[PDB]
RNA sequence: AGCCAGGAUGUUGGCUUAGAAGCAGCCAUCAUUUAAAGAAAGCGUAAUAGCUCACUGGUCGAGUCGGCCUGCGCGGAAGAU
C-alpha cells in the first residue's frame, strides 16, 4: 500500500475506488500499484 | 564529481596520445596528397582530388560543397580516383556527437570511446549555451568504414547522447 | 454565414459590462461607415462556440439586432487574461 | 464507424449487386480463420475478381433494410451471425455447395448452410445445377 | 539560470504584484502555459521548467520562456537583525500576474505539448493553465 | 487441415544445406531431429534453383516426420540481382539509393502467381511495387 | 459496457546488427485478400513462437462518451495538563 496525497492509475487495470471517503487505486494486474490518499 | 574526475582522466589520456597506397590518383599512386578536413573521406562513396598548387593534392570526398565550388570556378585542378589499395591505417574520422549535458555525460562518452580500438588523435570540446547541450568533435583513427559504424553505435547506446554523426 | 443574436443596451459603463458578464453575456459593438456606432450585449456561450473556428474571425458574420441583419467582420475581441472567456468583442461593418 | 452517407452508400452497392444476379448462399464464422477466409475469397478470385463481396453485416436494419428493395424473403435469415455472398456470371453458379464444401473440410459452422433464393428454397444440399 | 546582464541598480524594492498581464496571448508559439495564480516565478523554478518541458518534447519543436527574472529579491543571512541596511540579493524573480504566458512552444503535437506543460507546471508555485494560438 | 500446432517460416538460403549457425535450435527445437533439414529439405530445391532463401510449413507431428510443401522466395533477396544494387533502407527520401521500372517488377510478379493470396495480377503487382518502396526503391513509372 | 469469433497475405518490408522475424533500434510505413486486421499499442522470446489491443461482424436493446463551466464538498490535515 502507497499512501500518498496524489493516487493515481498507474496503468490500465488500476482501477480508482473511494471507501469509508478514500480514494484508493486497486489495481488486479500489479499489486505495487494499489494505493491510498493519506 | 568522481564522474568529473573521469573524464579528466580520459581527456589527459587523449592529451598524452596526440603528443603510400592510401589513395591512387586516376590509376597512377604515389603521388602527394592529403584528406581535406571540410569532409574526410575514408572508405567513402567515391572521392575527388583538387591538384593543388603547394602540397600536391587535396582529396575532398565525391559530391562535396567545397569540390562542387572548386570544379565550377575551374574543373582542369580536380581528378576523379580510387580509394587506393585502403592505406594499412587509413586515418581521419572527425565524430560529432551532441547530447545533454548532465553532471557526468562528458565523461561517460570519453568512457566509452576509449577501450574500443581507436587511436583519440584530438577532443574539441564545449558545452553550448542555447541550452545545456554538450558538444564535442573527436579527432580519431580507425582502419574501416565498419568500425567507423559500430563506434558510432557504441556511442548512441550511451542513452544521454542525442545523435552522433561525423 | 454566422448568424449572432445580439440586444441593444440600455446601459453603458464599466458596472454595467461587469454585470452582462456576470449575467453570461458581454459587451460587444458595432461599427464602420456612415453610420455611428452600436454598442449592444451579445449571449457570450454562442459567441465563444463560434469564434472556436478561424471562419469566424474571417467570414463576415450577421449580428441581429431589433430585426437589423448587420453584416460586420469582427475587428477586435478582448479575451479574459486567464479565463475561457470574451470581455468585449469589436465589429466592423462589411 | 462513419454516420448515415457511407453506410447509405454501401446499402445501394449492395442493393445494386443484388440486381445483377441471381443464386446466393450464406456462412456464419463464429470460430473461422483468415486463413479459412483465403479460400471462399480465394475462390472468388479465381473464378473473376473482387467483385463477389462477402459483406458480413447482417443486422436488423442494414442488410435487411435493403432487402425490402429486392428478394423480400431474405428477411428472415437477418437475425443470428451470417454473410450474404452475391453471384454475377452465369446464372446459378458452383458457388453455393463450395461453403458446403468448406465447413465440412473444418471451419466449425456454416450458418446450417440454409442457402438464399432461387425458387424460395431452404436447407437443402442441391447437387442439381448447371454443370 | 536567467538573470540581467547588466543592471543599472543592485537592489529594487519589495513593490506589489497587482493587476494583470500585458503578455497574455501565444503571440510566437502554438501552445502556451498560462499563469493563472499570482505570484513571483524564481530564476531557478523557470529554469527547471524549462528542462521539464524540453525533455518531455524530447528537444522537438521550439520553447519560448517568456517570462524573465529581471526582479532582484534579497535576503538577509541568518543571526542578522534588522537594521544595517537592506540585505544581498540571493535570487531573481519575474512577478506573474494572472495572465501571463509563462512558455509557448510549437513543432510538436497537441497532447505532448500538453503533457510538457503539465511537467513545466509541477515545478512552477502559481496555479498555470494551457493555452493556444487564437485567431486575433 | 489443423491449427497452430508447431509450424514455423525459418530457414535462411535453400543451397546452404544443415544450417547450424543461423537456423540450428530453431529448426530442432521440438523432437524432429537436424538430419531432417538437409536430405528432404534439398530434395525439392534442386529442382529450381540455389542461393535463395524459401518458406516451407513444419507442422510437427508426434509420429517423427512432418508434413510440408514449399511455397516462393521472397522479393527481398531478388531485388539484389535482378534490381542492382545489395544494400537498401537507411536514406531512403533524403537520396534516390536505387530504382527499379514498372515492366520488371510486373514481369517478376506473375513467377510468384501461385504462392500469392491474390484475385488479379495487376494487384499483385502494385503490392510488389509498394514492398520495393517500402525496401528503398522509388518505381520508374 | 459486457459476451462470442477473427485480428491474415507479399512478410523474416528492408536495413543495421552479434541477432532483430509488429516489438535493441533505424528508415520507409505501402498495397493486397478485405466484414476488418498498425509493416503494429502493451505484455512476451536468446530471436522465433505465444498472449492481449486497435480495427472488425455478430450478440444485446438505450443512451453513452469527455471536455470546460462554475456551486458546495472529500483527502492532502501529526503535539504535547
Ligand atoms: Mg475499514
Ligand atoms: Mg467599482
Ligand atoms: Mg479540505
Ligand atoms: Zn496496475
Ligand atoms: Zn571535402
Amino acid at each position: 500500500m502507497k499512501v500518498r496525497a496524489s493516487v493515481k492509475k498507474l496503468c490500465r487495470n488500476c482501477k480508482i475506488v473511494k471507501r469509508d471517503g478514500v480514494i484508493r487505486v486497486i489495481c488486479s494486474a500489479e499489486p505495487k500499484h494499489k494505493q491510498r490518499q493519506g | 564529481a568522481e564522474e568529473q574526475d573521469a573524464a579528466a582522466l580520459k581527456q589527459l589520456q587523449q592529451k598524452s596520445y596526440t603528443p603510400n597506397g592510401r589513395v591512387v590518383v586516376e590509376g597512377v599512386g604515389n603521388l602527394m596528397h592529403h584528406i581535406a578536413r571540410c569532409c574526410q573521406p575514408i572508405p567513402g562513396d567515391e572521392i575527388v582530388g583538387f591538384i593543388t598548387q603547394g602540397r600536391g593534392i587535396s582529396v575532398h570526398r565525391a559530391d562535396c560543397e567545397q569540390l562542387a565550388e572548386l570544379r565550377s570556378h575551374a574543373p582542369e585542378r580536380i581528378v576523379d580516383a580510387v580509394w587506393g589499395e585502403s592505406y594499412s591505417a587509413g586515418y581521419s574520422l572527425v565524430v560529432r556527437v551532441v547530447a545533454n549535458d548532465r553532471s557526468g555525460l562528458l565523461r561517460d562518452i570519453t568512457t566509452i570511446l576509449a577501450n574500443e580500438k581507436v587511436n583519440v588523435l584530438g577532443v574539441a570540446s564545449r558545452s553550448d549555451t542555447k541550452q545545456q547541450l554538450a558538444t564535442i568533435d573527436m579527432t580519431i583513427e580507425i582502419y574501416n568504414l565498419q568500425v567507423l559504424g559500430r563506434v558510432l553505435g557504441k556511442l548512441n547506446q550511451v542513452p544521454d547522447v542525442i545523435d552522433a554523426r561525423r | 454565414m454566422f448568424t449572432i443574436n445580439a440586444e441593444v443596451r440600455k446601459e453603458q459603463g464599466k458596472g454595467a459590462s461587469r454585470r452582462l458578464r456576470a449575467a453570461n453575456k458581454f459587451p460587444a459593438i458595432i461599427y464602420g461607415g456612415k453610420e455611428a456606432p452600436l454598442a449592444i450585449e451579445l449571449d457570450h456561450d454562442k459567441v465563444m462556440n463560434m469564434q472556436a473556428k478561424a471562419e469566424f474571425y474571417s467570414e463576415v458574420l450577421t449580428i441581429v439586432v431589433d430585426g437589423k441583419e448587420i453584416k460586420v467582420k469582427a475587428q477586435d475581441v478582448q479575451r479574459h487574461p486567464y479565463k475561457p472567456k470574451l470581455q468585449h468583442i469589436d465589429f466592423v461593418r462589411a | 464507424m462513419a454516420l448515415n452517407l457511407q453506410d447509405k452508400q454501401a446499402i445501394v452497392a449492395e442493393v445494386s449487386e443484388v440486381a445483377k444476379g441471381a443464386l446466393s448462399a450464406v456462412v456464419a464464422d463464429s470460430r473461422g480463420v483468415t486463413v479459412d477466409k483465403m479460400t471462399e475469397l480465394r475462390k472468388a478470385g479465381r473464378e473473376a475478381g473482387v467483385y463477389m463481396r462477402v459483406v458480413r453485416n447482417t443486422l436488423l436494419r442494414r442488410a435487411v433494410e435493403g432487402t425490402p428493395f429486392e428478394c423480400l424473403k431474405d428477411a428472415f435469415v437477418g437475425p443470428t451471425l451470417i454473410a450474404y455472398s452475391m453471384e454475377h456470371p452465369g446464372a446459378a453458379a458452383r458457388l453455393f455447395k463450395e461453403f458446403a464444401k468448406a465447413n465440412a473440410k473444418f471451419e466449425v459452422k456454416a450458418a446450417a448452410f440454409e442457402g438464399e433464393l432461387i425458387p424460395a428454397s431452404q436447407i437443402d444440399r442441391l447437387a442439381t445445377l448447371p454443370t | 539560470m536567467l538573470q540581467p546582464k547588466r543592471t543599472k541598480f543592485r537592489k529594487m524594492h519589495k513593490g506589489r504584484n497587482r493587476g494583470l498581464a500585458q503578455g497574455t496571448d501565444v503571440s510566437f508559439g502554438s501552445f502556451g502555459l498560462k499563469a493563472v495564480g499570482r505570484g513571483r516565478l524564481t530564476a531557478r523554478q523557470i529554469e527547471a521548467a524549462r528542462r521539464a518541458m524540453t525533455r518531455a518534447v524530447k528537444r522537438q519543436g521550439k520553447i519560448w520562456i517568456r517570462v524573465f527574472p529581471d526582479k532582484p529579491i534579497t535576503e538577509k543571512p541568518l543571526a542578522v537583525r534588522m537594521g544595517k541596511g537592506k540585505g544581498n540579493v540571493e535570487y531573481w524573480v519575474a512577478l506573474i500576474q494572472p495572465g501571463k504566458v509563462l512558455y509557448e512552444m510549437d513543432g510538436v503535437p497537441e497532447e505532448l505539448a500538453r503533457e510538457a506543460f503539465k511537467l513545466a507546471a509541477a515545478k512552477l508555485p502559481i496555479k498555470t493553465t494551457f493555452v493556444t494560438k487564437t485567431v486575433m | 487441415a489443423k491449427k497452430v500446432q508447431a509450424y514455423v517460416k525459418l530457414q535462411v538460403a535453400a543451397g546452404m544445406a544443415n544450417p547450424s549457425p543461423p537456423v540450428g535450435p530453431a529448426l530442432g527445437q521440438q523432437g524432429v531431429n537436424i538430419m531432417e533439414f538437409c536430405k528432404a529439405f534439398n530434395a525439392k530445391t534442386d529442382s529450381i534453383e540455389k542461393g535463395l532463401p524459401i518458406p516451407v510449413v513444419i507442422t510437427v507431428y508426434a509420429d517423427r516426420s512432418f508434413t510440408f510443401v514449399t511455397k516462393t522466395p521472397p522479393a527481398a533477396v531478388l531485388l539484389k540481382k535482378a534490381a542492382g544494387i545489395k544494400s537498401g533502407s537507411g536514406k531512403p527520401n533524403k537520396d534516390k539509393v536505387g530504382k527499379i521500372s514498372r515492366a520488371q517488377l510486373q514481369e517478376i510478379a506473375q513467377t510468384k502467381a501461385a504462392d500469392m493470396t491474390g484475385a488479379d495480377i495487376e494487384a499483385m503487382t502494385r503490392s510488389i511495387e509498394g514492398t520495393a518502396r517500402s525496401m528503398g526503391l522509388v518505381v520508374e513509372d
